């Protein structure tokens, strides 16, 4: 139980999402997708969701856990697509 | 016989005097009047270009009333509201329940400079502008009240800003940043220049305008006779801007002009924009938002500034841009998360109206167009419970509104956030920031509805506690205006 | 799903329809909504501060201020149709004595007293119209507020006849500095000085409470009494029949204020240890009203009565509200 | 302080003196005045039941215009006229042209009564109301006034009485009698009683209320203003009624009832009958012309009368009848001769519509079903010219309106003629015959459209030349209202 | 086809844009587009022959009558905004100066002045009332209909004041007979039988012309000066600031009749003859206003003076319009 | 040249008809029914049609000529289907 901001690709508005402290960034995108993806996006499974920090655009592994990217609670996140 | 207006009037405003049996500071604290090192004498050059004297002021008004007042019997039993576009109605709803109690505060707003101002001929245009306020938000309680039985939403033109809905939260957080917590001068800069003057004085009367083409001849009349009334105390900043210039205080005075010009926009974007481009039909669409704003917004505060010696605001490259988008974002925020308004948002994504969005907008299709696409295909496909939202949007901290900007292909939201003291802020913008920075003691330890909810002040913590938490419930709560009737189109 | 009122929801449980008056004045503050943070911004600010301890902490209090109703039920449409009324008559007076050539037939005597005692009364009567109009800034309920935002007005209609007439006298007299004298008279003549001090110290009472009582209750009666009353006696003897009437026209005004001034006493008084809070203020305020009813009547003619007179009628007007 | 308005009103009205200088007579001429034979002490006990004083008046006034005046001006730029209904549209050019300057030579009427009434409150009253009609004329006339640009039509509200129009003649015949050609005593029984009290007062009420229906609510607000004012004057009549009764002329005042009220009739079945009856769109018709009489004037009449102590009149019985019959021939004459009339007649004989008016009427489509079935024919099978006329019909002597009663399978038109001296009268009614002999010195040599044709006044002597003569051209000759439209509907 | 205009069409071929007053004011009378025969009924019949011999046969020509234009372009709209306003003051003199019990300071002396020079003026100026009321329904034009139709209504209004004035009088000196012998004082006391001779005598010039003139331009000014300014001069010097006020008041209507028949007297002069027509009717009319004025002011303190100053105050009215 | 007033059967309104001294009934009948006949009244060949008097209801013979039935100008008469 941490809190992060979504700013999903190709979507609008940043959102607040709750991941937990030990999730892989492919699960933290995994959370934010289900509140951006059918819902104002186009998935995109040919493709495969990244996790990087918004404030210096700092990518992060697809394994790496919340537990050790630091990150300051309320800490802005970047969802994109790539592969 | 009696004398000419012009060979009395300084007299009724040759009342400063010097304080003997009491400091000039203790009389005229600097938090409250703002004197800001400029002294009495310097003050007294203040010069309202609209003179105006009791008289002359309750017999106008006397008169203003008498027809409004009128025209509102005159059509009462007409019900008008009730065969009228869903999207007037919610127009309606929206204006009032932002606006009805925030006129009447800014009667307080002029009654700061009534009291405080050195400026002798301020003091009595701040009587005027109390007494003007006092009307406004009275009249603008009076009107919506006809319509209580038709609905509770009507309810909201008094009851909004008693809650934490989080636009309520959004006009508090404006108003009471440029005109309730602001010295005098501080008052007339920001309230009755920048955003009186800048802002309502035109909008009102494209209001107007617009109410009288949807054929609410009682709003109409409304919003014109009100509008007719804020010259007379919008007036109050230009001359104490001079004042300013003229003497050692160009700087200062820039930035409140700044600030307060940035943050009348954004809640602008959030409470017209949508309106005029999305919840007016399409055959009734003089203009765009963004054409209305450069045409009758942004030219007047390039003359106006210029006037005055000062510079465009440092974000004016920035500002000019964003009206391609901002208001969009907004728009989009509020009709997805529709359920947490007073007022039903209208989609105004139709073929027709998706397009004429294309010819105002360039290529607003392949990114706006692109998150109501989906949206649309939920509906078409019956699954409405992916149009709602299941989270809070992230808050800016200085705006209290909803960090969006451009989606789809060229997609470009960003999150201009900042650390101080053990605190993470976020900010919707460049300029939201700044103006947090310039004076960080002044919202420092404030809270929007995030870090509320963090801080476990929202409880329950989950979607029915926040909507009890701002007051909301069925009934009152939004959805959209058209009842999804908009869709058909797409099959 | 709520079902739509007949009223306001928090008019709604009333047995009466509500008024007009009602429906536009009532429960509309919202800084007294979050008494720790009035304002929605950092909770430190000077604003904030000045709330929480000028409104908030007063010691007269009551726990639903909101309640109070404006025994006139003054409303902005009905105070133009009143007013606009009452200009209307004092428009012709001033119009239809001046056909008469009322000005011109006014002894030396007269129009010298006039410069001493009546168009100085120019700042009085704007350091009403700052006074009254910081009540409405302060005050805890909107409906306490509206009262003080049509006394403001009022005052402001003092100042205006004061500035119309001071123009009128100073065209028929040019000798005697009419319009170019009054600041030194009201700064330097010792008749002005009681007054003088009296509403400067007055003006920089920020406890609402303090502040009601300073200005509405203490000076006003006092201002009233010596200038409307006594000054406008003095006037209708001089055979001035414009001032006696413009007296007579202003003192409606003072009296409406009179009257909710003496509703909002009544409902404090409802809470046990206002009326204590009440004299002590008054206690503290009387003594300065009573040396400026001396300093400016003793310098009239018939000067020990009209003092006397005054300071009897200005302390019937708190006797009657129970003090 | 101020007295009670009870205190001191006897004074305003104790005005009366004994001539010394000139006689009571020539002071007060019998022809102007008519005390017949009741002095002045007698008529000094006339006492109006609806009081007013000067003051009260003004303030009261000063605000229905207010309110009036600014109605329009908000809905000014609206336009309605335009997009409304070509039935209303016609209505209101027929209402206008026929009132507006009457409305105006009533103050003159009034103005009778102010001057040579021996009852000095009825004087006072007069007073007021010469004020009201006054208003009431130019009111109309400001408010038409807007239209001129829109069509030559709306210039008849200030031409159509300058005109020998057929309907401008019979509306100055039913006037000129009633009001400018009577004793200040008969002005009050005829005009005030029996006409405003008995007929306008609640026609104004529904024209108003069907005005709303029609969303005018310019004409609506007008009307309703204007309405409001009628009964302080037109209660003038009851007290003269009494004091004749009162005294020995019971009979004097019982025929100028019967004579006043049956003129007012005859004019107000072709002005208000064709209008409730057929102008007015079939899903905006609240009663018919024939209940909206017995239910709003024939009762009122019968309980006034009552209380009077007078009879009903002679003709009561067979008044009654005509309800059924009398507004129906009235419109058909006017649709047929519709290029004789400064607006355009609707038929109002759809399919739909002529069910309606059997329901209203019992066998209206055996007798004026009939005239309308062939008429019909002729405009589905292309023979336009066969509807309208190439003659004068036969014009009633006293009501100068056209002789038409019962037509189809139970015809029964009928024509009371009258020889009097060398010369032979035509008269559409029983009623109309005896209004000429029971004072025929009144009558005798006028002349109606027929007897100035026959005598050779009508030159040239020819349709073109009638035209000409009732100052009627092209543009503001009327045509069918809806253009034919409701032919489509039998092909 | 006729194409629509832009006024109506008896105004089109005006050079400026017509004003309200000119579109509901003019060409209104119809009874004057056949002389022949008047109304629409026999040609005989009393009411024709009045109007053939009292309007058409008048010796007071003009070819174009509609053309007359008010002065003051009243219109009924403007009359009463006007008038309200007129009235708010005179109800604030009343009100205000009674609140200050202005009527109980009134000597014995000046009192039964007024019980005989002041309250029978109501029958004078109903008499007035009903002096133009009869112009109204006689003049040959609906402008100049209009002016009589205003004028009417300021004589019921001079009545009114009257009135109430006189129930105030009987309040405050009930033995006097305030409002019980008005009638017995204007039919029997020397002092207003000038007047009452002439505004009876007048009362019955049913020319059209002879009826403006007699009254508008002979009996009118008399009774203004006699009333309106003597002894309202007199009641100022006897302090009755009351009736002193009320009379400047009422002296605003009588200037406002006096512009609209100068107005009509000067374009009565554009056609040759009429000026000796005026003169000999004012030649008729002026030796009865000279007694009037005579047996009113001669019983007034001053009187030989009053008379002087009247009599020339009155016929100055009538060269000043070049007679 | 002779005026008279046309009162035709089932018809509404009476009316102005011009007609000549010389005109036999037939003759009179045949111009007033062109004033209302095929306006806003069926014809009837099967029957004929006869002009009256209206003041006592006198038929006229349909031979009659207008000189001989005397008639005062302007007088009303009227013209009904019959056999
Ligand atoms: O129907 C409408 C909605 C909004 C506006 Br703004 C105008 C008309
Ligand atoms: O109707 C409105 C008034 C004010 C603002 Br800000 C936005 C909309
Ligand atoms: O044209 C406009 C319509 C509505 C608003 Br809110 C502002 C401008
Ligand atoms: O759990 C939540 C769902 C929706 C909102 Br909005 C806030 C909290
Ligand atoms: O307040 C005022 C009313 C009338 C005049 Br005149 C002047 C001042
Ligand atoms: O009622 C009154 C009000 C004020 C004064 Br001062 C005198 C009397
Ligand atoms: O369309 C309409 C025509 C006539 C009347 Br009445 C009312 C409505
Ligand atoms: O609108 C109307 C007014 C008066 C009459 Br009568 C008929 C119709
Ligand atoms: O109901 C009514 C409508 C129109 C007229 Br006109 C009279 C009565
Ligand atoms: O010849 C005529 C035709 C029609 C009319 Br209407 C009058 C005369
Ligand atoms: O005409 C009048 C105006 C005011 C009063 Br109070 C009385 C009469
Ligand atoms: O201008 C004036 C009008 C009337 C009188 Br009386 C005096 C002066
Ligand atoms: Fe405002
Ligand atoms: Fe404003
Ligand atoms: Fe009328
Ligand atoms: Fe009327
Ligand atoms: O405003
Ligand atoms: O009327």
């Amino acid at each position: 139980t941490f809190p992060i901001m979504s700013n999903f690709e190709r979507d609008f508005v940043i959102q607040l999402v709750p991941v937990d402290t030990e999730d892989t960034m492919d699960q933290v995108a995994e959370k934010c997708a289900y509140h951006s993806i059918n819902r104002r996006v186009h998935p995109q499974p040919e493709k495969i969701l990244r996790v990087r920090r918004h404030e210096d655009g700092t990518l992060f592994p697809r394994g790496m856990i919340v537990s050790d990217a630091g990150l300051r609670p309320t800490e802005t996140l970047d969802i994109i697509f790539m592969d | 016989s009696m004398l000419k207006r012009e060979d009395w009037y300084d007299l009724t405003r040759t009342t400063n005097w010097t304080p003997k049996y009491v400091t000039e500071n203790e009389l005229f604290p600097e938090e409250m009047s703002g004197a800001r090192g400029i002294s009495m004498e310097a003050w007294e050059k203040y010069d309202e270009p609209y003179k105006i004297t009791y008289p002359e002021y309750v017999s106008i008004q006397r008169e203003k009333d008498s027809g409004a007042y009128s025209i509102k019997a005159a059509l009462e039993r007409d019900g008008f509201v009730d065969r009228a576009d869903p999207g007037w109605v919610s127009t309606m709803q929206l204006h009032f329940g932002a606006i009805a109690l925030e006129e009447y505060a800014a009667s307080t707003a002029e009654a700061r400079m009534a009291r405080f101002a050195k400026a002798p001929g301020n003091r009595n245009m701040a009587t005027f502008g109390m007494m003007d306020e006092n009307r406004h938000g009275q009249i603008q309680l009076y009107f919506p009240y006809a319509n209580v039985k038709r609905s509770r939403k009507w309810d909201w033109a008094h009851k909004a800003i008693h809650t934490n809905e989080w636009a309520a939260i959004a006009a508090r957080s404006f108003f009471d940043d440029m005109m309730m917590t602001r010295d005098s001068v501080a008052v007339s800069i920001m309230l009755t220049f920048a955003f009186e003057t800048g802002f309502t004085n035109m909008q009102f009367l494209g209001l107007a305008a617009d109410a009288a083409e949807a054929g609410d001849h009682t709003f109409a009349s409304l919003i014109s006779s009100i509008q007719t009334d804020e010259s007379r105390h919008a007036q109050q900043g230009g001359p104490s801007l001079k004042i300013l210039v003229e003497n050692g205080k160009k700087d200062e005075a820039q930035q409140m002009v700044d600030v307060a010009i940035w943050r009348s926009w954004k809640l602008f974007s959030v409470l017209t924009g949508p309106i005029m481009d999305y919840y007016t039909p399409l055959e009734s669409r003089n203009q765009s938002f963004k054409e209305f704003m450069l045409e009758w917004i942004v030219a007047q505060f390039e003359r106006q500034l210029l006037d005055l010696g000062l510079d465009k605001p440092w974000y004016w490259d920035q500002f000019m841009q964003d009206l391609d988008e901002t208001h969009h974002g907004m728009h989009l925020g509020v009709w997805y998360w529709r359920p947490t308004v007073w007022w039903d948002p209208a989609a105004g994504v139709s073929p027709e109206e998706r397009e004429w969005l294309e010819e105002k907008y360039p290529g607003w299709n392949d990114t706006w167009g692109q998150c109501w696409d989906v949206i649309t295909d939920n509906l078409v496909n019956g699954k409405p419970e992916l149009t709602v939202p299941e989270t809070l949007p992230t808050i800016c901290n200085m705006c209290n509104l909803p960090i969006a900007h451009t989606p789809g292909n060229k997609w470009n939201v960003k999150d201009y956030q900042l650390e101080y003291e053990g605190r993470l802020y976020h900010f919707g913008s460049e300029a939201d920031r700044w103006c947090f920075q310039i004076d960080p003691e002044r919202y420092k330890n404030h809270t929007n509805l995030v870090d509320r909810f963090l801080k476990g002040e929202i409880q329950p913590a989950d979607l029915a506690g926040a909507l009890m938490y701002m007051s909301l419930e069925p009934g009152v709560m939004g959805d959209d205006a058209h009842d999804y009737e908009w869709v058909k189109a797409y099959q | 799903a709520l079902k739509p009122l007949k009223t306001w929801s928090h008019l709604a449980g009333n047995r009466r329809r509500p008024s007009e008056y009602e429906v536009v004045s009532t429960n509309l503050h919202y800084f007294t909504d979050n008494p720790e943070r009035p304002w929605e911004l950092d909770s430190n600010l000077p604003m904030q501060t000045w709330y929480k301890k000028y409104c908030f902490d007063s010691p007269l209090k009551h726990d639903d201020w909101n309640a109070f109703r404006d025994p006139d039920q003054l409303v902005y449409r009905t105070y133009n149709l009143l007013q606009d009324g009452q200009e209307s008559y004092v428009q012709g007076l001033f119009d239809q004595l001046n056909d008469r050539g009322h000005d011109q037939m006014l002894t030396r005597e007269w129009v010298e007293t006039l410069a001493r005692f009546y168009t100085p009364a120019r700042y009085l009567f704007h350091a009403l119209q700052m006074g009254s109009v910081y009540i409405h800034q302060i005050a805890p309920a909107s409906t306490i507020t509206n009262c003080a935002t049509y006394e403001t007005a009022d005052h402001l209609r003092w100042l205006t006849h004061t500035a119309y007439r001071t123009r009128e006298l100073a065209n028929c007299y040019p000798d005697v500095g009419f319009g170019k004298r009054e600041r030194d008279v009201w700064e330097n003549d010792p008749a002005w000085q009681g007054f003088r001090e009296l509403i400067e110290k007055a003006l920089i009472a920020w406890d609402w409470g303090e502040a009601f009582t300073a200005i509405n209750l203490v000076t006003k009666p006092a201002v009233e009494e010596a200038l409307l009353q006594q000054l406008g006696s003095l006037a209708q003897s001089e055979g001035d029949t414009l001032l006696g009437l413009l007296a007579q026209a202003q003192k409606r005004d003072a009296e409406r204020h009179r009257r909710w001034s003496s509703a909002l006493v009544k409902m404090a008084l409802e809470k046990e240890g206002n009326r204590e809070v009440l004299q002590k203020w008054v206690a503290k305020w009387e003594p300065l009203a009573d040396k400026a009813i001396e300093a400016y009547c003793s310098a009239l003619p018939d000067g020990e009565n009209a003092i006397v007179e005054a300071k009897s009628a200005s302390r019937y007007v708190r006797q009657m509200m129970g003090l």
